[PDB]
């Protein structure tokens, strides 16, 4: 899920893992002391939230979603440029 | 100790929250303030040279 | 404070301009500067609807 | 090793003149131009270049025609003349990388010390900036692939040092200067939309075209970074940045005083001399 | 050595407590266990400063960790009392813990989320995060265009 | 019984629950950075009009 | 200055009519209220 | 009342009426009812009695407005027991009159009987500031704007004849 | 009344212990701790005539010590010799609302939240003589913000320095907002 409410919690971890909930603690310990993750959630109720990783095998779906998201985001981006500099041009030149 | 402003920081009696603030950016209504109130008297003193050379 | 800084002597400037009235003696214009002031304080207007862009899209 | 590089407009001007000189043969091939600058200090600066002949095959890529008692030549007048340049490079006009440019550079790999890379257009159509710098140098890969001739680009910018500067500026007579104001900065947030939109609007057309249509493996693991680094923003809600739109809202309304207020000062002038002068004018002027 | 070097992982001294035991039981190297507890309270100083001293260090390493660590769960998982935590922190008073939250009504400390300055703060992160994504999808576009080119 | 099918609400256990209630979401401040934009775009077109 | 006497009437003019000073009732108001 | 006028004419005409017309603000229905017909003679003598007779019912306007000024939310006993007016029914359908206007907000509870209100009537500092002061920053800038040319055109009709 | 060490008994208008009785409730009141702290507690001046009379002495130690059980019950003095003066009787009632908002800023600045108890026994009054001075103070007097009264405890918010802060110019922007727009009345008229 790489939008819409990425923030999640322990219950998925723990119900994918089959482990208990005294040792997702140290289970993302060692998940920030292997180094590929850096993760802080300042949370209050448990709460899992994550930060920048790489897939480094494979993700059709997210080829797929990055030329959706990306023609998105060209469109949306060609849309402020016509709209600013449709009359921005014509007022200012 | 609060009343004579020497630090941040605040008492309570009913909930006895403690909370720590501060406002950085000081310089900047002093001198908009100072600003104003001159300014103030410089249209003053316009509309008192037009009300003279008018009325 | 280079703006007050000319404000403190613009204060002093309607008693002389109240008084003469006839010729000018400073060659000072006191206008184009703060018209500069104005152009160099643009650049918040000029950029904030650049950071409405970033934040948009 | 080399952060960033310098290149002068001398150059590429030298480069129009290869354009100038061809004498309408139809030929207009990736002419290879022998570049120089200063490798002593960690920054590079070029100053001046030269020309070789150059001259490859129609239908065979793998052709390329140098010369060493012209780069010699050229050399040893040059460096009589002037002893603080000496040999770097060398650069081509062809918009299109082609395989052949191992063989080339790998003589100055061989010769000379490690040849910078410039790749360049033929047309003047390019909005983005001519000039790549694009070091010869060997680097390992992760999938196993056997070492080969790895072009990184290097940053570069285009500057002069003393006269450069002056000798545009008298011939353009058109362009303006920095000019920090309403104009120069419009203008930028006027045409920025197009100088972003050219450029990644013209790639990620022959980049989803690879994608799907792709073979011949261009390093995807790469794409796995360029993917990554576009989902290092997932449209942040912007809660949190609520007081940062206070506070340069504020920085708004400060702004907003200034023009009120300095406007407000600036309008004493005007509207009284527009009252005694005329009046006084009126009542004098017979 | 390899676990007091870097990422101490919270684990239970239990298993260190024979690891120290055989320590002092075998000879054939460092032998003069009995020369360190020599004295009857150098000895029970440098054990208890030294406990002491990797249960601060750990809590002086997961400080660089934002992860919320929720120490009231901790000292639950650690069987120990909250009095001699307290000491603990009164040995961070003294060990710069200026940089902290603590809680009135809730246990929960919170060794992060200040007051943040939008100018300093997120500033300079959006700095590192936008022009990171600037110069960074700068290199890959244009060497990516470039290492196409060589299928023709 | 008219108001059943006129209001449209909820009938609980001899009690009437309000919904709806000050639970609009606010906004992504998407819109307003773009009629903010437009705002500017205006400032420079009154502002530099004449020049 | 007549920009203060709109309070000094106001709560003046207002205690007129009962509790006018009520600052002597206190020493009495301590020990039944 | 009489501020910056000191004769001594209005104070002489003005004192039958001044008890009275500082009564007005505390605005007591029972006991002011019966002070003013008490000694009022001439106020109320002045003829068909209509505007003297319409603010005895304004009293409660003029109070529920020094309410409308005062604190929003009301409460069961103190300020019901305070404005003599002990009524569930007018007191929440006259504040509910005051939230549909839209220049204040408030609420209503009943959890044992009482009427509770959280009464946060903060100001807008903090709480959504863009929204708050968008249409200050657009209409002042207008103003400003078309004061802008207000200085603008007037060196134009200057410089018009030479 | 900063020059006062060079006064001396002046039995033409006003003699040294009336003048220092007058003067100490200007100074007194239309001074904050600050300026008393700077002013007089640093001179020596009111630390040399306190000695003439020992009440003063009560009042300005129980108003910069914020005891009020002592300065509500010797408040009465103040009351009655505050009036029946020839030009100090007459302002008599700006000096009573005046010392206790002030006072009532005093406490209250330095008190987010108070509960009901804390405040009663600190001042020894009732409450229900409390609840409408605050209840008038908060409207007629404007010294804070909205009051809580949802648990019978005092507890005020008081966001005037972050963005009250900037706000204070917009009165002046509104007013000099009406004076351009008389500058644009003046406009060919």
């Amino acid at each position: 899920r790489p939008a819409n409410h990425r923030q999640l919690t322990f219950e998925e971890i723990a119900k994918s893992a089959k482990i208990t909930v005294n040792e997702v603690e140290l289970l993302v310990m060692k998940a920030l002391s292997v180094g590929l993750v850096k993760g802080s959630i300042d949370e209050v109720d448990k709460r899992v939230h994550m930060t920048w990783v790489q897939p480094r095998v494979l993700d059709l779906q997210q080829i797929k979603g990055m030329k959706d998201r990306l023609e998105f985001w060209c469109t949306d981006v060609k849309s402020m440029e016509m709209l600013v500099e449709h009359q921005a041009h014509d007022i200012l030149t | 100790m609060i009343l004579d402003k020497k630090f941040h920081g605040i008492l309570d009696q009913g909930e006895g929250v403690l909370i720590i603030f501060d406002e950085p950016p000081v310089d900047k209504t002093y001198e908009a303030a100072l600003e104003t109130i001159q300014n103030m008297s410089k249209v003053v003193d316009s509309l008192y040279n037009k009300a003279k050379k008018l009325t | 404070n280079y703006n007050k800084a000319v404000e403190e002597e613009d204060k002093m400037t309607p008693e002389q301009l109240a008084i003469k009235n006839v010729g000018k003696q400073d060659p000072k214009r006191h206008l184009e500067e703060h018209v500069d002031v104005l152009m160099t304080s643009n650049i918040v207007q000029c950029l904030a609807a650049m950071l409405d862009t970033v934040v948009f899209k | 090793a080399v952060q960033k590089v310098v290149v002068h407009p001398l150059v590429l001007l030298s480069v129009v003149d290869h354009f100038n000189r061809i004498g309408k043969v139809g030929n207009q091939k990736r002419v290879v131009g022998v570049l120089l600058g200063s490798w002593q200090k960690k920054v590079l600066d070029v100053s001046n270049s030269f020309a070789v002949p150059f001259d490859e095959d129609d239908k065979d890529d793998s052709v390329w025609f140098l010369d060493h008692d012209y780069l010699e030549n050229m050399y040893g007048m040059f460096k009589k003349v002037n002893a603080r340049e000496r040999i770097v490079g060398w650069y081509h006009t062809g918009p299109k990388l082609h395989k052949n440019d191992i063989a080339i550079n790998e003589l100055m790999k061989r010769y000379c010390p490690n040849s910078v890379l410039v790749i360049i257009d033929v047309k003047p159509k390019d909005l983005g900036l001519p000039t790549e710098a694009y070091i010869s140098v060997e680097e390992v890969h992760d999938d196993g692939t056997p070492t080969s001739k790895t072009f990184e680009h290097v940053t570069s910018e285009i500057g002069a040092e003393e006269a450069e500067e002056v000798g545009v500026e008298h011939l353009l007579r058109d362009i303006k200067d920095t000019t920090v104001g309403t104009l120069s900065q419009r203008i930028t947030n006027q045409v920025h939309g197009l100088k972003g939109l050219n450029s990644k609007l013209l790639d990620i057309r022959s980049y989803l075209e690879k994608v799907a249509t792709g073979k011949l493996p261009i390093n995807h693991q790469i794409i796995y970074q360029l993917q990554d680094v576009f989902n290092l923003l997932p449209d942040v809600s912007l809660q949190e940045f609520v007081k940062a739109f206070y506070l340069k809202t504020n920085d708004q309304m400060v702004v907003v005083y200034l023009a009120s207020l300095i406007r407000s000062v600036v309008a004493l002038h005007n509207l009284i001399n527009n009252k005694i002068a005329n009046r006084d004018a009126e009542k004098k002027e017979g | 050595l390899l676990k007091l070097f870097t990422t101490m992982e919270l684990m239970r001294w239990s298993t260190l407590v024979e690891d120290y035991g055989m320590e002092l039981r075998k000879g054939s190297l460092e032998s003069p266990a009995t020369d360190v507890f020599g004295s009857t309270e150098e000895g029970e100083k440098r054990w208890k400063d030294l406990k002491n001293r990797v249960v601060e260090h750990n809590i002086r390493i997961m400080a660089k960790y934002y992860t919320r660590i929720t120490m009231k769960r901790m000292a639950q998982l650690l069987d120990l009392s909250v009095d001699e935590s307290e000491a603990f922190l009164s040995n961070l008073v003294v060990n710069k813990t200026i940089f902290a939250k603590v809680d009135r009504l809730a246990g929960i400390i919170n060794f992060q989320r200040p007051k943040d300055p939008n100018n300093l703060l997120n500033d300079w992160s959006q700095k590192l995060n936008s022009l990171m994504s600037l110069v960074n999808k700068t290199t890959h576009l244009i060497a990516k265009e470039e290492m196409i080119h060589n299928l023709q | 019984t008219d108001y059943a099918k006129k209001r449209g609400w909820v009938l609980g256990p001899n009690n009437y629950y309000s919904f709806a209630s000050q639970q609009q979401k606010p906004e992504d401040t998407t819109i307003p950075s773009t009629e903010l934009a437009k705002q500017v775009i205006e400032y420079a077109r009154q502002l530099e009009m004449i020049v | 200055v007549w920009e203060d006497n709109w309070d000094d009437d106001n709560v003046e003019d207002d205690f007129s009519n009962q509790l006018r000073a009520e600052l002597e009732k206190h020493g009495y108001k301590m020990e039944t209220s | 009342d009489r501020l910056q006028f000191r004769q001594p004419s209005l104070k002489r005409s003005l004192m039958p009426y001044f008890l009275l017309t500082q009564a007005v603000r505390t605005g007591n229905l029972a006991k002011f009812n019966q002070v003013l017909d008490q000694f009022g003679e001439k106020f109320q003598a002045d003829g068909t009695y209509t505007l003297i007779i319409r603010l005895r019912h304004n009293v409660i306007k003029t109070g529920v407005r020094m309410i409308s000024l005062s604190y929003s939310r009301i409460s069961l006993a103190d300020i019901a027991q305070k404005l003599q007016l002990d009524s569930p029914e007018d007191a929440e359908f006259i504040v509910a009159k005051a939230i549909r206007d839209g220049v204040i907000e408030a609420s209503i509870n009943h959890e044992k009987g009482y009427v509770q209100s959280k009464e946060m009537i903060d100001i807008y500092s903090t709480r959504e500031p863009q929204l708050a002061f968008h249409q200050r920053i657009s209409f002042c800038l207008d103003i400003h704007n078309m004061s802008v040319k207000a200085m603008r055109f007037p060196p134009k009709s200057y410089n018009k004849d030479l | 009344f900063l020059d006062t060490v060079s006064t001396f008994t002046s039995y033409e208008l006003m003699d040294y212990k009336t003048f220092v009785t007058y003067t100490v409730y200007v100074s007194m009141i239309a001074l904050e701790r600050p300026d008393l702290r700077e002013k007089v507690i640093k001179g020596a001046e009111i630390l040399e005539v306190l000695h003439s009379l020992p009440a003063v002495r009560q009042y300005l130690f129980s108003l910069y010590e914020c005891r009020y059980s002592v300065f509500f019950q010797s408040l009465a003095v103040v009351e009655q010799e505050m009036k029946k003066d020839w030009l100090f009787a007459p302002h008599y009632r700006y000096y009573v609302r005046e010392m206790r908002i002030h006072a009532y800023s005093q406490l209250l600045e330095s008190y987010r939240s108070l509960t009901l108890g804390y405040m009663a026994e600190a001042f020894g009054v009732g409450v229900e003589f409390i609840d409408q001075e605050l209840s008038r103070f908060i409207a007629a007097g404007r010294l804070h913000c909205k009051i809580d009264k949802v648990n019978e405890i005092v507890e005020t918010n008081r966001p005037d320095s972050k963005n009250w802060q900037y706000q204070e110019t917009i009165k002046k922007g509104d007013l000099l907002l009406n004076r351009v727009q008389k500058l644009s009345r003046v406009i060919n008229m």
